[PDB]
DNA sequence: TTTTTTTGATAACTTAATCTCA
DNA sequence: TGAGATTAAGTTAT
């Protein structure tokens, strides 16, 4: 078709085995091309001679080194040279799979061979000639050499795709929806074809309506057909029987659109609309191949993804759909769920936390509330998401608090124009968000008429509609371009596989680019070693400026400066005396000398040994130091698409996708030191951590004591590399380009892995931070050297540090000054944990708030602020226990089910099972739920808590607290009270009242 | 010994006092399901459906699976059939008449052999076509296979693929071997070296070893 | 499922049946096999054991200290010898009884073991008795062979074994003294035997019999008796003049002997030996100061710190003596069965078995040490941590560390040249 | 009428249940 | 009937 533009990759799995690419062309015209398919394997000269059936073919992959990478632990100096041999290596391709005993490169996909050896791009755009195309079919091709027909490619031009957002609702009457007792009452499509139309349709089943209703709504102006060959998708409404809607339904399942979309439709959606067809019916839903010569019944399948820690069992499941068309069926789901992290993955949960925007007050009513959005209320981009949701949405939430029905919308050309019911809130800007309703299906199932109908069908294409709203928020389109693009797989296998496999791509390109083969043959012992180091804090409260340095890419960073690979490790020494020790350290540290090698002490392996140093050799690139320059310069790419973005939406999306590659970057390492990985390193892992130790000990010693005064800066140790002698000048006075009357004093106080928090004896804001701007620019030419780079984050105001990993503050970005907003930000505390509680969190806050205000202001003259806080916590849970005015939302908790763990009696299995053999909706192994402690209202308060996981019921989406049940409110108050506590400096009287009011021992951090 | 009754066709619910805790549920189970299943015509015999639940399970060490029954003809017990002609069973026979050294049969019919059952996971078929049935049968093929599992040492499985997604299914760990079915392409099941390793794996497990030449019928 | 896989599982099962006869080698064998086993069956009908206590009460009935009559089939008699006792399993080290320690055997013992093993695979484990730095042929328990053929063949390949009697015994006979002691004469076997303990035929289980009488007696003294090259035995004296035997270093530990103090000693027909179960730190240096300074403890016996030169080394590598480092390279490089064994070996490991030093003792010696090394040499050492020097045994060691470094560099410079 | 491709690391804190010791 | 230590699980920072 010439000019192509390719759109997915998939494989025919019949008896002849073929690959297929789907694409488009200019015009708008699909073309599908055919491969056959082979199994690669990659041979020695040698043993190419000696196949005594021959190849069905072979091609010439030039000379190639093959290097073991098996370490081994020496205890002198005598370390024999790293076994290499170059030989000759053929690729073969055989039509069947064959079982070839010394075959190398084994690791990698048939897939991805077939990609890199042809030189075919998963995602682009090609000029194929017709030499070597034959026509199979109307449309289908077939191809028999893939490398000379993809020689052409072109720049990428844009091209129109077809899309299928749908969603279903069901009837149900007392638990759940089943297939086989509840029929389906609403479906609801939006289609876009590649024509650009954008038609909007809802059925409804005609069997659930009385026969005045099906006349009250046509003569309304909802079309009643009778059969499949007379319905149109132009118009908005059709009634119809559930026999010709199923048939429409598969009508649509059947075309080769471009994307099928659905939010957890895989496993209900797709499943019960095929289950219905075949039960009503009998009737298949039929997908082909391009080449009408396979022919597949739809069957969702189910995939399950094993964990790897502490006995691996299952830990996910997913649900996908069999076709042999082109066509990519998406589930938002599954793709949201693996990318984000929430308290809740439900709908309305997901629309709350992306669709939401700022208001102001415009009018007032009786018991209206007439608001506005633009780019002077809210940041830009906020106010047109709001209207573009708002074109279908019906409900909004107010205050995250407020749930109110919309009475009347107007959509402007800059934002939204809003009329909610809701009583006179009295103030001028309030937060506007699409979530959580105040319907209940359940009744209005039970009075089911034609307004409500109507009402269902509006909500049901709401949801179509807001598949499409996530699909564009979260830029899935593009994310998949890219992943395709990176990862060299299909299109609908981008968010499939995790960092072991999204990673061979570019390994086996890398690899033939080097001309370089990696094998191990003996076993692989598995030791424990250090992490990071963490400083432990030296003050709670500070009420002084706090400066952040920290390291960029910390531990890619060291890998490339180290240069550590299994390849290119010399060797690891070990030594059980002091005796050898010094004899073996007075050899190394001439043998080899460090302008070319590098020498890391890090921890013994074995009790017997009292150190162990590895070498690396720093003469030839590594192969995981050029991965991870591959994908710092990925990530900076996307950083810098990302700063020239004024959309929140492209903000978002390049933020997310940034953030991903970074933690890419992140599982190179990871996997470097992971037992089951072909590229397992121990002493690699084991030296990237040393020396990212040694980095941030050298920062704070650098750092701690250093002060400046006039024009000149004095550090407190000096400008030494802390590796080997280098060409630098060590003296720690620096001239700075500060004015002369500046003099201030630093000193270190906290530090986690590569950030170092600095003070600074000083209150002035943009005092603080022009001295950090001045420090960074300073400790980055002298202080730094090679790639290490810090950066300088931000101010931090109010530091109030609870732990080693938990502390919350105020943040004055690097672009700020005094007069600007900061932002709160906690890290740890029991404000971002996600099985806390959401009536804890407010109380913390308000409470480190009055605490940080009542020590600034000046306090302690007496015990004073334990007495008076404890007051105050004594008279709020009181009130609290007393009025329960509280609802049971505030006292929710959300856990993870899995099926890893040591024990079958686990008291996590046993809830999770009694709850899926007593109620219809099923909580798979990869889903999140809700839970809580309820106990019997009889019981009165408790002193002594003996049991506390017995009281766990799962509050799945319905539950009621009955009148014998009530919130068991003892577990949630001995918490918020055990964490007011630790922050109190007085002791005495915090044991009394922990004693008086629950009667145990309140421990201390 | 006991059974219960439904309102649809089988309603022949004869079960031993050791399956107490699995009726009550499957009544559930199946009522909703009977009427459409019952619409159709099966390839096992009707009444053939609750037979093997009148059986004690706490006799047995291990359990052989199988995913469907013949999609011509069949009898109600999974692996049997005195009109010996199939090749899958004649595959079974020949791996086991060599090991044994039995060359002289007129037929296996492992049913009767002490210690082991015969299992289906899919309680009915069809005629002409094989897994016509899965979805009538899928939460019930589900909690029969975790009853057996739960009395049972060691669970044997006929087909990769076709069971490749046993361990999900089950919540309680439990030996499985997952075997080759007797009836792909080059014959893999003469590789299959499975019955040596659920013995040896009954040693392993200080159960008492099965004699397996015991259920050849002269 | 495949052959692989039945091999690896029946291994394991293998394995698991003899569990108390295992090593840490075997142990780490056997964990691995069950991690692959229950990973890839998804259950296991065994766990994991890290302890493995070496039990062989099971194999031997109860102690017998009474007559008592007998009659069933043949009666090979098999004496029990004093001191400890070793296991051999299948080709591994020597278990000691209850902690597993892995005894270091010198070549021949090993070697004869493994020869003796590789006949059949009958034999459930060898055993063998260590009395004063020599080896005995004990107990021979198998399942396939009469222990007189395992005795015969472990006789003629190099090592020693007692002698057999067999005799038939109608009636029920009431085993007594006199019975015990002429077949103990008629053993002949100087060799200071505990215990006797014969075989059955058809029983598979054996059964040992031993009849003392308690006694108590005075300490005299305690002193040093040469037994090898610094090698020296612990032992006691009377007022008549009788000998009371001593197993090893560690019974006089156990049983907290006090100088003219009234002990209770378990009194035989020809020979007595003292009883155990009768702190630690007190006895380490009471001891050590009665019997002198100018002693240690190389953990089961006693050696003697004295000079360290060119004898010495000439005596552990087994030649002549010699002058000059061109003698020694010259000796050592004639036969190139002693360079071999010189290259696989370190300098220090070498030095240190010249002098015949403790391993720990010594290890935590040198870890408690500061040292100036110059040209892969020793020139200057010094104690950082005086705590270790509380040990007497540290002391002892650390007073002749001249010696030691001497042999060091010496041995450092040779191997400069035999490279 | 049945069958190829998976799997990042450690450090630090909090709470409930179990084991051990006055 | 309390105190103290230890292990397993969940979750976050880096
Ligand atoms: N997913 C993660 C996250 C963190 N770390 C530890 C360490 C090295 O990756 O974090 C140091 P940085 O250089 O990645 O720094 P950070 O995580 O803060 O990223 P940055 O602010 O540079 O985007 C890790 O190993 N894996
Ligand atoms: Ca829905
Ligand atoms: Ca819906
Ligand atoms: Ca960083």
């Amino acid at each position: 078709g010439m000019d192509v533009r390719c759109i997915n990759w998939f494989e025919s799995h019949g008896e002849n085995r073929f690959l297929y690419l789907k694409s488009r062309c200019r015009n708008g015209e699909t073309v599908f091309i055919r491969f056959p398919h082979y199994f690669y394997y990659v041979v020695t000269d040698e043993i190419y001679q000696s196949l005594s059936p021959p190849p069905f073919n072979a091609r010439p992959m030039g000379k190639m080194r093959t290097i073991d990478i098996d370490e081994t632990i020496s205890y002198n100096l005598d370390i024999k040279d790293r076994k290499c041999s170059v030989a000759d290596m053929w690729l073969i391709e055989e039509p069947k799979k064959r079982s070839i005993q010394n075959a190398t490169m084994d690791e990698f996909f048939n897939i991805s061979w077939f990609y890199i050896s042809n030189g075919i791009s998963p995602d682009g755009c090609y000029s194929l000639d017709e030499q070597y195309l034959t026509k199979i079919n109307n449309g289908c091709y077939h191809c028999d050499d893939p490398r000379n027909c993809f020689a052409k490619e072109i720049p990428r031009f844009d091209i129109p795709r077809s899309y299928l957002f749908l969603d279903i609702e069901c009837h149900f009457d007392k638990k759940f929806p089943s297939v086989f007792i509840n029929p389906i009452s609403h479906t609801s499509y939006c289609y876009i074809d590649l024509s650009g139309k954008r038609l909007l349709f809802t059925l409804i089943n005609e069997e659930m309506l009385t026969e005045q209703e099906i006349q009250e709504a046509v003569d309304r102006g909802c079309l009643r057909i009778q059969s499949l060959m007379e319905m149109d998708y132009e118009r908005e409404l059709v009634l119809c029987s559930e026999i010709v809607l199923l048939r429409i339904a598969k009508q649509l399942l059947e075309l080769t659109f471009d994307y099928v979309v659905t939010f957890n439709g895989h496993n209900f959606d797709l499943r019960y609309i095929t289950n219905r067809l075949e039960l009503l019916t009998g009737e298949k839903i039929i997908f082909r191949s391009p080449d009408k010569k396979e022919a597949v019944h739809l069957c969702i399948y189910e995939r399950n993804q094993s964990s790897h820690k502490g006995v691996c069992g299952m830990a996910n499941t997913t649900f996908h759909v069999n076709n042999n068309n082109g066509t990519i069926f998406f589930d938002l789901y599954s793709f949201i769920q693996k990318s984000e992290k929430l308290d809740s993955y439900k709908l309305d949960s997901i629309s709350k936390n992306a669709f939401s925007c700022m208001g102001k007050v415009l009018n007032r009513g009786v018991r209206e509330m007439t608001f506005i959005g633009d780019d002077t209320t809210d940041a830009k981009g906020k106010a047109d998401t709001f209207a573009k949701v708002l074109t279908t949405g019906n409900y909004v939430t107010v205050d995250e608090d407020i749930i109110c029905k919309v009475i009347r919308k107007d959509i402007l050309e800059n934002g939204f124009k809003v009329v909610l019911s809701c009583p006179t809130l009295p103030n001028d800007i309030y937060k506007l968000s699409f979530g959580k309703d105040d319907i209940d299906l359940a009744q209005m199932y039970k009075d089911y008429n034609l307004n409500i109908a109507l009402d269902m069908a509006r909500y049901c294409i709401h949801d179509a509609c807001l598949c499409q709203y996530l699909w564009e928020y979260y830029g899935v389109e593009t994310k998949t371009d890219a992943g395709a693009a990176t990862y060299v797989l299909p299109q609908s296998m981008v968010f499939e596989y995790r960092a072991s496999t999204i990673i061979k791509g570019p390994l086996l390109k890398l690899l033939l680019e080097t001309k370089t083969i990696l094998v191990r043959s003996e076993t692989k012992q598995k030791f424990p070693y250090e992490g990071g180091k963490v400083f432990a804090p030296k003050q709670k409260m500070f009420s002084n400026n706090v400066l952040i340095f920290d390291y960029n890419s910390l531990y890619p960073n060291v890998c490339i400066f180290g240069n550590l690979s299994p390849e290119t490790l010399v060797g690891v020494v070990v030594s059980t005396n002091r005796l050898e020790e010094e004899i073996n350290n007075q050899l190394l540290l001439q043998k080899y000398p460090p302008p070319r090698y590098i020498t890391v002490h890090c921890e013994p392996r074995l009790p017997n040994l009292i150190s162990e140093i590895a070498i690396f050799d720093r003469s030839i690139e590594g192969t995981i130091p050029r991965l991870l320059r591959t994908f710092l310069a990925e990530r900076a790419r996307y950083k810098k698409m990302l700063k020239q973005a004024t959309s929140s939406t492209e903000k978002a999306i390049y933020d997310s996708m940034q953030y991903t590659y970074k933690i890419v970057a992140n599982s190179v390492y990871g996997l470097m030191g992971f037992r089951n990985s072909a590229l397992y390193s121990y002493a690699s892992a084991k030296s990237c951590t040393s020396i990212g130790r040694r980095m941030i000990l050298y920062l704070e010693s650098v750092l701690n004591g250093a002060e400046l005064s006039n024009g000149m800066l004095r550090f407190a140790n000096t400008l030494s590399n802390p590796f080997y002698m280098d060409d630098r000048d060590i003296n720690p006075i620096v001239k700075t380009s500060l004015p002369i009357d500046y003099r201030f004093r630093f000193r270190s106080v906290y530090g986690d892995t590569d950030s170092v928090f600095t003070e600074i004896d000083s209150q002035d804001v943009d005092k603080s931070i022009e001295i950090a701007k001045e420090l960074e620019r300073l400790i980055n030419s002298r202080v730094l050297f090679n790639n290490f780079k810090i950066e300088f984050e931000a101010v931090y105001k109010n530091l109030i540090m609870q732990s080693k990993k938990k502390y919350t503050t105020m943040k004055y970005s690097a672009s700020s000054n005094s007069k600007s907003v900061p932002e709160r930000i906690n890290k740890g505390t029991s404000e971002t944990r996600r099985d806390v509680s959401k009536f804890h969190k407010n109380m913390i806050k308000t409470y480190k708030t009055r605490l940080s205000e009542m020590l600034s202001e000046g306090r302690m003259n007496s015990n004073q602020v334990c007495i008076d806080i404890l007051r105050s916590l004594e008279t709020d849970l009181r009130s609290e226990f007393d009025s329960r005015s509280s609802p049971l939302e505030l006292f929710m908790l959300s856990r993870m089910h899995h099926s890893n763990y040591k024990s079958a009696d686990n008291p996590n299995m046993y809830l999770v099972t009694e709850y899926n053999k007593n109620n219809p909706e099923t909580i798979e192994l990869g889903e999140r739920y809700y839970f809580a402690y309820i106990c019997p209202a009889n019981v009165p308060w408790t002193k002594k808590l003996v049991n506390i996981k017995t009281y766990e019921t799962i509050i799945d989406r319905s539950f009621k607290l009955g009148s014998n049940q009530r919130i068991f409110y003892e577990v949630y108050f001995k918490r918020l009270t055990s964490e007011i506590v630790n922050l109190l400096d007085n002791k005495v009287l915090c044991i009394s009242f922990f004693q008086r009011m629950f009667g145990s021992r309140p421990t201390f951090y | 010994m006991n059974s219960v009754t439904i309102s649809h066709a089988p309603y022949t619910i004869t079960y031993h006092d050791d399956w107490e805790p699995v009726m009550s549920q499957l009544v559930e189970f199946y009522n909703e399901v009977a009427s459409w299943l019952l619409r159709d015509e099966t390839s096992p015999i009707p009444d053939k459906f609750f037979i093997q639940l009148k059986q004690p399970l706490r006799n047995k060490r291990v359990c052989v699976c199988g995913i469907d029954p013949y999609p011509k003809d069949g009898t109600g017990v999974p692996f049997e059939s005195p009109n010996f002609t199939k090749k899958s069973i004649k595959e079974i026979a020949s791996s086991i008449s060599r090991l044994t050294g039995v060359i002289d049969y007129k037929g296996y019919n492992l049913n009767i052999i002490d210690g082991v059952i015969p299992w289906n996971y899919y309680l009915s078929c069809k005629l002409g076509e094989t897994k016509s049935h899965a979805i009538y049968w899928d939460k019930i093929s589900k909690l029969l296979l975790q009853h057996i599992t739960k009395h049972v040492s060691v669970l044997y499985c006929l087909g990769k693929t076709d069971f490749s997604n046993i361990r999900a299914k089950l919540e309680s760990p439990v030996t499985t071997i997952v075997g080759y079915h007797p009836a792909a392409r080059d014959h893999q099941f003469e590789k299959d070296r499975s019955f040596e390793i659920i013995n040896v794996l009954l040693e392993l497990d200080n159960k008492t070893p099965i004699n397996w030449a015991q259920g050849f019928i002269y | 499922t495949s052959s692989a896989d039945l091999t690896n599982l029946k291994e394991l099962l293998s394995l698991y049946k003899s569990l108390r006869f295992s090593d840490s080698v075997a142990i780490e064998k056997y964990n691995s096999l069950v991690e692959w086993g229950t990973s890839t069956y998804w259950k296991i009908g065994v766990q994991k054991v890290t302890n493995v206590e070496t039990s062989i009460s099971d194999y031997y009935d109860e102690v017998k200290n009474k007559p008592f009559n007998i009659d069933p089939g043949y009666y090979i008699f098999l004496p029990v010898y004093f001191g400890s006792v070793f296991i051999y399993s299948k080709g591994k080290n020597m278990v000691e009884l209850g902690s597993g320690n892995s005894f270091q055997i010198p070549d021949e013992i090993r070697s004869a073991c493994n020869k003796v093993l590789d006949s059949d695979n009958g034999i459930d484990f060898l055993r063998f008795v260590l009395l004063n730095n020599r080896w005995i042929m004990e107990d021979a328990i198998s399942k396939y062979q009469s222990p007189v053929n395992i005795f015969k063949l472990a006789s003629e390949y190099g090592l020693n074994i007692p002698n057999y009697l067999e005799i038939e015994i109608e009636e029920d006979t009431l085993f007594d003294d006199e019975l015990y002691s002429i077949m103990e004469r008629s053993f002949d076997d100087t060799f200071p035997k505990i215990s006797i303990s014969y075989i059955k035929l058809g029983e598979l289980k054996r059964q040992v019999v031993d009849f003392f009488k308690f006694s108590f007696m005075y300490i005299e003294s305690i002193k040093v008796d040469r037994i090898g090259d610094n090698i020296f035995i612990p032992s006691v004296i009377t007022k008549s003049g009788k000998k009371i035997l001593v197993k090893d270093v560690d019974h006089l530990i156990r049983s907290k002997v006090r100088e003219h103090t009234f002990v209770k000693v378990k009194k035989k027909n020809t020979f007595s030996i003292l009883y155990d179960y009768d702190t630690r730190g007190e006895v380490i240096k009471r001891i050590i100061d009665t019997i002198g300074r100018d002693y240690y403890v190389n953990g089961k016996y006693f050696s003697k710190v004295g000079i360290a030169g060119l004898k010495q080394l000439t005596n552990k590598l087994d030649i002549n003596e010699c002058a000059t480092v061109d003698e020694l390279v010259d000796e050592i490089n004639k036969s190139g069965t002693v360079k071999r064994k010189i290259k696989n070996q370190s300098v220090f490991d070498l030095s240190r078995e010249c002098l015949g030093y403790p391993e720990a003792d010594f290890i935590t010696l040198v870890n408690n040490m500061r040292f100036k090394i110059e040209n892969c040499k020793v020139v200057n050492f010094n104690i950082e941590n005086t705590n270790c020097l509380n040990n007497p045994s540290i002391e002892t060691i650390y007073g002749n560390f001249n010696q030691f470094v001497s042999i060091f560099n010496t041995v450092t410079d040779v191997k400069k040249r035999l490279f």
